[PDB]
């Protein structure tokens, strides 16, 4: 006997939600002047 | 006459202060950006600070 394989969809999370990661400081994104470098962005750790 | 310094000892070998060409520029004016008597108050109070 042969049941069909169980049915699965690897797609994309919603709004690529893990495709990009911020507040999980280190490894975050800057965005600052380019004449200073100090980033207006800066995360906490516990803050969705 | 016109252009040489008046000396005795003409190719001296340590010449004085005074009848060598310095640099005076004009005093160096420093911006400073944020006076830190009023800022430490407000990280204090909570809110930490980005940009700049």
């Amino acid at each position: 006997q042969a049941a069909p394989n169980r049915p699965n969809y690897i797609g994309f999370r919603d709004n690529f939600i893990g495709l990009m990661y911020y507040n999980s400081t280190g490894n975050m994104g800057v965005l600052a002047g380019q004449a200073s470098q100090l980033n207006a962005v800066v995360d906490l750790q516990d803050r969705n | 006459a016109l252009t040489s310094t008046p000396r005795s000892q003409l190719n001296p070998p340590n010449w004085p202060a005074v009848q060598v060409y310095q640099e005076n520029p004009a005093p160096t004016t420093v911006l400073l950006p944020r006076d830190a008597e009023a800022e430490v108050q407000m990280t204090n109070s909570g809110a930490q600070l980005a940009g700049g």
